[PDB]
């Protein structure tokens, strides 16, 4: 209930831009990491952003942060056969013991 | 990778019995040890974060009852009883509660997959 | 002007007398605004300034939870150092920290603090580059090396630029009114008779705030830098401070001397004289 | 490194026989933090003594402020006795109406 | 808000 993303499923043609949303309710959350999970092994960090920023770019991924609206999004620009996996949006607050995870968004990029 | 050593990697559980997972901390610079579970529909969820020996906490959830204990400065234990359904458990370690190990964020291994019966 | 958020942490080990004593105390621009003491029952994070009561019940649960973690952290630290210095497990020792930030009026981060001290002496602190550490002795090199491994500096830098700077802004927003209060000093001179043909002239400054003040005696144009007695500013115990400067002078010749009180809250420095 | 404690015994307001005041005892510059602080009236220990919460300063030395209500008279004597590891033996400081 | 402290 603290973090929740959408849509839970998404398909896109290779070379195309996939777009995953995410939103949260604790305005105290200062860190938002995005994890990429391939069926088989644990979640692995893909890209993260600090509440003090509003844009984070690395390779083909981009986090958009709107501290005002408590909403972020990841843009998988120029998708690909491989970028296909489940994507979690997490968040936490300074001094907090837990890392809150969004409900995940499975992505399939078909050539 | 390789701060923890969690075993086994896959496991079967007779629905009447409980299981006992164990996590061995390799590097001690990251004392804080936790337990996360990913249920069958893929939802990750923090269970515990223990720091010192003697610490024990019980938390119950849809699908499993838990008992985590910090046995020593390198061994974090988790026993899962009444496990009604499947879940995959992950052990992590960090410098401080709100930070990764030597990195800003928490690192997840292959975890231990638990399939009923 | 500049402002700062700093925390004074203490962990003192008491042999046999139970676990160690742990405290955290926050200051906004040198004013205590919060405090966590592991001794009072229901050890919790308490506000120390009426303006902090605007914090949700969630702020204090969280801060208390975090403090209890830090506490476990220092019980370890205490034992560890007993190791580095090779000191029997029987003693009573002290670990202190000063963590915080100071940001100018331009919003820029002037200074970020992370200093540790063992048993009253410097141990290890973060340099001004917020990138490297300075070890006080051979022991502190062990810590320095571990912290460089783990990238503790990057961790602190992240804290200083996010959480520290961000909540300093908030605390200031809620505290503005209260923090900038300024009570000007009320001053007077008292006459006391010393042995033979001599007397002591004492200049008193009372009920002022902030504590910063300067008192000087003048023998016609010049300042008695030499023979002037003066106490360390002390609290009245009600929010204000006191202080006085006294000078020994020739009986009857008291009029040759004048007291001067310089305080930021005064529209202009005060001029004082012994009034019969 | 144990710094020698500084003591100041004074009153909240200018003293006046008969007129109730607050007698303060300001101890500073000490380490370790454990310290025994007493306030006396004509040689006996005053029971009603409130101490500030301990605090330390920039140079790691602690400081504490003890106090207690009192109403000065011409004859009564008041002092603050401090016990601290750094000192061979106790230190007493009498309240001086002029200081 | 006080930072969280690691180990010496
Ligand atoms: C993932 O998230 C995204 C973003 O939230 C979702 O996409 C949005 O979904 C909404 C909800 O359905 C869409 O709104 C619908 O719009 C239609 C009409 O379409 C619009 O375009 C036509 C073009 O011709 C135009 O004519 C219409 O007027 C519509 O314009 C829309 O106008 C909106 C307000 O006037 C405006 O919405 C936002 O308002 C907020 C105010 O709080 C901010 O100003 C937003 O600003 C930005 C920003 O932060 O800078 C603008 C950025 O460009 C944008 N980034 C991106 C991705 O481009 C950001 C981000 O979205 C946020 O930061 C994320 O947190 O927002 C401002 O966008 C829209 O911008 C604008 N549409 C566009 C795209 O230009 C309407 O018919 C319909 O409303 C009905 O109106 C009736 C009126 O009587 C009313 O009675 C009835 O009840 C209906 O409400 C509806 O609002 C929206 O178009 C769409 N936007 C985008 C960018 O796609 C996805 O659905 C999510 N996906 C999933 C899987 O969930
Ligand atoms: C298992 O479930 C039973 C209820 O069926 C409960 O009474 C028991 O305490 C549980 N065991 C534990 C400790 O998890």
């Amino acid at each position: 209930q603290q973090v929740r993303q959408s849509p839970q499923s998404l398909t896109v043609w290779e070379g195309e831009t996939a777009i995953l949303n995410c939103s949260y309710e604790d305005s105290t959350f200062n860190y938002f990491p995005w994890y990429q999970q391939f069926p088989g092994e644990g979640p692995a960090l893909l890209i993260s952003i600090r509440s003090v920023s509003d844009k984070k770019e690395d390779g083909r991924f981009t986090i958009f942060f709107n501290k005002r609206e408590k909403k972020l999004s990841l843009h998988i620009t120029d998708s690909q056969p491989g970028d296909s996996a489940t994507y979690f949006c997490a968040a936490r607050y300074q001094g907090g013991r837990a890392l809150i995870f969004g409900t995940g968004t499975t992505v399939s990029v078909s050539p | 990778v390789t701060l923890l050593e969690q075993n086994p990697r896959w496991r079967l559980v007779p629905r009447g019995q409980a299981v006992n997972l164990r996590c061995i901390l390799k590097n001690s610079q990251y004392p804080w040890m936790s337990w996360y579970q990913q249920d069958l529909q893929k939802q990750l969820q923090w269970l515990f974060t223990l720091r010192s020996p003697g610490d024990k906490e019980v938390k119950s959830l849809p699908g499993a009852d838990y008992l985590a204990t910090r046995v020593t400065d390198t061994e974090l234990r988790l026993q899962v009883a009444n496990m009604s359904q499947g879940r995959t458990l992950y052990c992590t370690c960090s410098a401080a509660p709100d930070w990764g190990a030597s990195a800003e964020t928490l690192y997840f291994g292959s975890g231990t997959r638990l399939t009923v019966l | 002007g500049p402002h700062s958020l700093r925390y004074f942490v203490t962990a003192v080990s008491r042999p046999g007398l139970g676990e160690p004593r742990y405290m955290e105390v926050g200051y906004v621009d040198d004013t205590e605004f919060v405090r966590f003491d592991s001794d009072a029952e229901n050890p919790r994070y308490e506000p120390r300034a009426r303006w902090m009561e605007q914090e949700g019940p969630e702020y204090w649960e969280r801060e208390t939870q975090k403090a209890k973690g830090n506490e476990q952290s220092f019980r370890v630290d205490l034992r560890t150092l007993l190791g580095y210095y090779n000191q029997s497990k029987g003693g009573s020792h002290t670990i202190q920290v000063i963590s915080g930030c100071e940001v100018g009026s331009d919003g820029r981060l002037l200074r970020g603090y992370q200093q540790y001290a063992y048993d009253g002496c410097d141990y290890i602190a973060l340099n001004e580059d917020l990138k490297t550490w300075t070890a006080a002795d051979m022991a502190a090199l062990i810590t320095k090396h571990k912290w460089e491994q783990a990238g503790e500096a990057e961790r602190l830098r992240a804290y200083l630029e996010g959480t520290c700077v961000e909540w300093l802004r908030r605390y200031l927003k809620n505290g503005n009114a209260t923090l900038l209060r300024t009570d000007s000093p009320k001053a007077h001179v008292t006459h006391h008779s010393r042995p033979e043909d001599k007397v002591t002239l004492r200049c008193w400054a009372l009920g002022f705030y902030p504590a910063d003040i300067t008192l000087t005696w003048q023998l016609n144009g010049e300042e008695l830098i030499q023979d002037m007695e003066l106490v360390e500013t002390r609290p009245a115990g009600d929010g204000t401070f006191q202080k006085w400067a006294s000078v020994v002078v020739p009986l009857g010749k008291e009029q040759y001397y004048t007291c001067h009180v310089y305080h930021q809250g005064l529209p202009e420095p005060l001029t004082l004289r012994w009034e019969p | 490194i144990q710094k020698t404690p500084q003591i100041q015994v004074y009153s909240r307001h200018p003293p006046e026989n008969g007129k109730p005041n607050i007698l303060n005892c300001y101890v500073t510059q000490f380490h370790p933090p454990h310290i025994e602080i007493q306030m006396l009236k004509n040689g006996k220990k005053i029971p009603k003594v409130e101490m500030s919460d301990m605090s330390f300063s920039k140079d790691w030395s602690f400081y504490i402020l003890a106090h207690t209500e009192f109403t000065p008279t011409e004859t009564d004597t008041y002092a603050c006795r401090v016990k601290h590891d750094s000192m061979a033996e106790p230190k007493t400081v009498y309240w001086d109406r002029d200081m | 808000k006080v930072i969280t402290f690691i180990d010496l």
